[PDB]
RNA sequence: GAAUUGCCCCCUUCCGCGGGUUUUACCCAAGGGGGGGCGGUAUUCGCUUGUAUCCUUCUCUGCGGGAUUCCUUGUUUUGCGCAAGGUGAGAUUUUGGGCAACAGCAGGUCUGUGAUGCUCCUCAAUGUUCUGGGCGACACGCGCACUACAAUGUCAGUGAGAACAAGAAAAACGACUCUUGUCGGACCUACUUGAUCAAAAGAGUGGGAAAACCCCGGAAUCACGUAGACCCACUUGGGACCGAGUAUUGCAAUUAUUGGUCGCGCAACGAGGAAUGUCUCGUAGGCGCAGCUCAUCAAACUGUGCCGAUUACGUCC
């Protein structure tokens, strides 16, 4: 089916903000590794999670970035 | 004068000018959204709006150097030329817009032709940069 | 304009003479002297294939020639000037312009 | 909630890539056209294909490319200008790509003029050289 | 892991076929003067060498040229 | 009180002043030392204040004019500018003995003070595409 | 002072570190300067480029092929964020994990030839304290290039996922393999 | 004279007491006192923003300075030298070039020359032909040599903003207006306009004979705490082919000459078999500029600069 997405969906808000700010790196890129959503719309994503402190940033950089647990 | 290396002047100098330039609106931000001064692409014709980051150089730069007005502007402008027949690659710039804009700066900015610079917009806006931003949230 | 006298040339040990004596006459001799002097040596370079025909390994050669290029300054002498120069005409390809 | 997949601009199928000009290039079209986005009446940028009939409405779009002169009137930015057997057109097809070519083509051929003999053989009809490339 | 060192003592010939190598002379240090006891061996050794330089040995009771 | 010295690297030659204001901090071209947008670059020209206290010896005001060569080489030229002045205004305006001492650890430390460096590049030659590369065709 | 002792890396520590191998302690040197860029003329003479720091042993050592390669402060700029993230996955210094990384990359016993008679024979040959350095440099970098091809879409990660994987002593990195291979085939070749 | 008009204090020492103290010595938290720095003859900023005065560090150039010396008493024969270290701008043919013996090749060139022997051709010429048209290293299944561009996520790709390089190039052609024996223009480039509406083009004015003008030579690689787009797909990676419109160069651009924007990309190509090329430090590799040829067109050649490594410093297979 979809190898990544698009999509805005249940599914992908819910397991964001559960599964997500329990890791210890965090990266857009191993979202993508879950066989979800992209690498692209993952970056934005966790940008409104740490906007809301459910994690922490480590580094200001471009394309580089990467965010550790809160 | 002081325009362009006062306090920073990397992009944080140039967004504040541009929010400035908006609000009170006193400068043309004339028809042609069309146009393409740095060339090579294959895909829609600026991503940012290149109407937007363009205004403040044009003055700013103009008032740095004193007296650098068209076609010295267009060096440092950019590009490769990148696709070309498999041939290599050169430098180019288009040099209009230059001419259009330094017109629609010369409501607020430049103070004549012979000689640049009012009291200088950004000698103030730049001077809050120490300061305030339009905001401050979560990666600022 | 002032005066000022220029001094051109092919090789140097040709305006050493002219200039760094021979213009003694406006030196201390006579009336003040302000010496500027000497300036970019510009060099003419001729790069050339060396086979006269289309054979070989590529090889080339290079030549050059040496521009040598001198002036000096005098705060203006009411036609001393017709002494100082003349004295020194001397060396072939030594050329004197005077302004 | 609906996502697209296999849309249609001209009963023609269209991914449903998530930034817009990029989808539109099936169509052909290709990015230095769509920029117009401003003057097509759905302005977005940065917007999933998917959104369609909605509000971000589909033939919006489609007629802006049907007729560009009360959208606004620019040429030196359509296929065919000054069309020598009318007295102008705009074009932007498919479905004309693969029969306004043709008649050119054919036209050609008939009168035989040399850039119509060269193309009948299947050789290079611009500048170019042969015998060392292209080579089949 | 087991990794067994010694010291470079001297050097006695860069002998290779193509320079490839070199011999070199060791001091083994894991002679206890008893049931090790070896004084000094030679061993082949890769890429560049000086003394007093260490290496590191899985191996011993092996010299440098054998009977081979 | 002043003193003048060059730093060098490359084609690039780089000026320098030393001045004494002792409640002021030091700039290169216009634009100040904290700010100089490369962040590696910023970096390697601390490392001429870092070594060798901190205000503690170098409060003074500095200023220096580079010409000649890309980025890199400018950072490189810039840091023995610096450590140049500091040295040069001890010497004429206080003894021998601390002087000798700031010497020690610009020496010491990696930097090794007078790095004048005599690289530069050697010419391209007929037979190459410049200096070791020659030229490729087949049947040697 | 605050600076004229302090050297840090960008605020990694130099202070207290240790080589846990006696045999590579002088070939792996210790960093003192704050970023790994510098000069050359180590390549000026035989015995001079294992006095260059480590940092700058692996930011030259990354960079390899033409692209459009940005060479030097490109690299410095991955080498960045590479650390970073050891630190946070391990949780130790970054520094430590490198030193450590380094020794256990490389074979200690090796396989060349004396061979003749048109066809090769090889014997066991010993590998000098300086191959090994280098070697283990090269491969982890070399394992790097490779799995980022287009696997993972990470731009430092995979760095950082060969030096941990070599330093634990983990056959999932690149290093730890190729090490195995070449003394499987090198002490039974005698 | 003009402009911003603000910093999102420090060090040293003594004493007291409550904890930690094994009585004690010792130590940490808090507080108070004393001593020493200090706003110094200085807020900061203008390559057009001007007055005065002085200087030669940075620039230019002719002629000159500038090490197998010193030490390790190592190694070597006291010898010729060799290795390591030191000194120093530079440490061993200091670095890169040019020049280069004797003996030769039946190598190439009669398409370099008022350099040529003998022959051929000569008024319906194999001469001259700057004459009109075609052909030329160009014509097309196919093999080979050298070059350039890619297969992308180590700048990587279309967008934006910041800083930033040096060798080098240009001037005279009987016409013109000047007086009595000579001015200007044919070459570059700046600014301004065109632009109350694309590029490319157009036009007017000004400077420079070159260290004065272009020029503070705003190169590209590159950098970004730019919350930029993009997301692993032959996709927005690459373009090859292909149609239409337009302007310039030239006496003549048709077999598209060169630019410049739209469409064609769904044409190849996803790191490459046997084999093979030349390289040891400012080098390899990546990147750009100029000169050369010359109405017009350089993926070539010659030269200069920027970013800048890995390995070896050995052997005879």
């Amino acid at each position: 089916a979809l190898q990544n997405a698009v999509v805005f969906d249940k599914e992908t808000m819910d397991k964001l903000l559960s599964e997500v700010p329990k890791y210890k790196v965090i990266t857009p890129s191993i979202i993508s590794d879950r066989l979800k959503i992209s690498v692209a719309l993952a970056a934005k994503g966790l940008q409104h999670l740490c906007r809301q402190k459910l994690i922490k940033l480590v580094s200001c950089s471009s394309k580089f970035r990467l965010y550790s647990r809160v | 004068i002081r325009r362009i290396g006062k306090k920073k002047g990397a992009t944080m100098k140039d967004v504040h000018p541009w929010r400035w330039v908006k609000l009170c609106s006193q400068h043309f931000k004339q028809e042609g959204k069309l146009m393409v001064p740095n060339c090579t692409e294959i895909v829609k014709s600026s991503h940012g709006r290149e109407r937007a980051p363009q205004n403040p150089d044009w003055y700013y730069i103009r008032c740095a150097a004193i007296l650098r007005a068209v076609y010295m502007r267009p060096g440092v402008g950019y590009g490769g030329l990148s696709k070309r027949f498999s041939n290599k690659k050169n430098r180019g710039s288009r040099p209009e817009i230059t001419v259009r804009a330094s017109k629609g700066l010369l409501h607020w900015g430049c103070k004549s032709l012979t000689k640049l610079g009012l009291i200088e917009k950004c000698e103030s806006s730049g001077h809050r940069i120490t300061k305030n931003g339009r905001k401050l949230a979560d990666a600022i | 304009q002032r005066v000022l006298v220029k001094m051109t040339s092919r090789n140097a040990k040709a305006v050493e003479n002219v200039m760094t004596e021979l213009l003694l006459h406006a030196r201390n001799e006579k009336v003040v002297l302000r010496g500027p002097v000497r300036l970019p040596t510009r060099t003419l370079k001729v790069t050339t294939r060396k086979t006269p025909c289309g054979n070989g390994t590529n090889t080339w050669d290079t030549y050059e020639l040496k521009i040598y290029k001198r002036l000096v300054e005098l705060r203006a002498p009411t036609e001393l000037v017709k002494k100082i120069t003349s004295f020194p005409i001397d060396a072939g390809v030594d050329v004197a312009i005077t302004i | 909630e609906q996502f697209q997949h296999i849309v249609r601009l001209l009963n023609t199928n269209v991914e449903g890539k998530r930034k817009v000009p990029f989808a539109l290039r099936m169509v052909k079209g290709v990015g230095i056209r769509f920029a117009y986005m401003v003057c097509k009446k759905a302005g977005i940028d940065v917007e999933r294909r998917a959104g369609t009939l909605t509000a971000e409405e589909l033939e919006r779009i489609s007629e802006v490319i049907a007729d560009p002169a009360k959208f606004k009137i620019p040429d030196w930015f359509l296929n065919r200008q000054r069309d020598p057997k009318t007295g102008k057109t705009e074009h932007l097809t498919s479905a004309m790509v693969d029969t306004r070519l043709r008649e050119d083509l054919e036209r050609l051929r008939k009168n035989r003029v040399h850039r119509g003999v060269r193309h009948a053989y299947g050789l290079r009809v611009r500048g170019q050289h042969t015998c060392t490339s292209g080579r089949h | 892991d087991q990794a067994q060192v010694g010291l470079i003592i001297k050097v006695l010939g860069r002998t290779g076929s193509r320079g490839n190598v070199t011999q070199v002379r060791v001091r083994l240090m894991a002679e206890e003067g008893s049931p090790d006891a070896n004084r000094t061996i030679v061993r082949n050794v890769k890429g560049p060498c000086k003394e007093g330089d260490m290496l590191s040995l899985m191996e011993t009771e092996r010299e440098a040229r054998r009977l081979r | 009180k002043q003193v003048q010295t060059f730093g060098k690297k490359k084609t690039a030659i780089a000026v320098a002043t030393v001045t004494k204001a002792a409640q002021c901090n030091i700039r290169v071209n216009g634009v100040p030392v904290s700010q100089i947008l490369p962040e590696t670059l910023r970096a390697k020209i601390m490392e001429a204040v870092n070594v060798v206290g901190s205000r503690h010896f170098a409060r003074l005001r500095i200023d220096v004019t580079v010409r000649g060569a890309g980025q890199v080489a400018q950072a490189y030229a810039t840091r023995q500018a610096i450590a140049k002045g500091l040295v040069a205004y001890y010497q004429k305006y206080k003894n021998e003995v601390e002087k000798a001492a700031l010497k020690d650890k610009y020496l010491a430390y990696d930097k090794y003070l007078l790095i004048a460096d005599p690289r530069r590049c050697e010419p391209k030659k007929w037979g190459r595409h410049s200096a070791r590369t020659r030229f490729t065709k087949s049947y040697r | 002072m605050s600076a004229k002792a302090p050297k840090l890396f960008n605020k990694w520590s130099y202070e207290n570190l240790q080589t846990t191998e006696i045999a590579l302690s002088d070939h792996i040197s210790k960093t003192a300067t704050y970023v790994p860029h510098s000069a050359g003329r180590w390549q000026k003479k035989r015995f001079r480029k294992a006095r260059i720091p480590i940092v700058e042993r692996l930011t030259n050592g990354l960079m390899f092929k033409g692209r459009g390669n940005g060479k030097k402060l490109q690299a410095v700029r991955l080498v960045k964020h590479t650390l970073e993230i050891i630190h946070l996955l391990t949780d130790q210094n970054p520094l430590q994990v490198v030193i450590d990384a380094v020794s256990k990359g490389a074979p200690r016993e090796d396989s060349t030839r004396v061979g003749s008679g048109g066809v090769v024979r090889r014997q066991a040959v010993d590998v000098s304290p300086m191959r090994r350095v280098n070697e283990a440099i090269y491969l982890m970098c070399k394992g790097a290039r490779e799995a980022a091809f287009r696997n993972l879409k990470t731009l430092p990660e995979c760095l950082a996922d060969e030096i941990v994987n070599a330093s634990k002593g983990s056959s999932n990195s690149y290093a730890i393999k190729k090490k195995d291979e070449v003394e499987r085939v090198a002490k039974a070749n005698r």
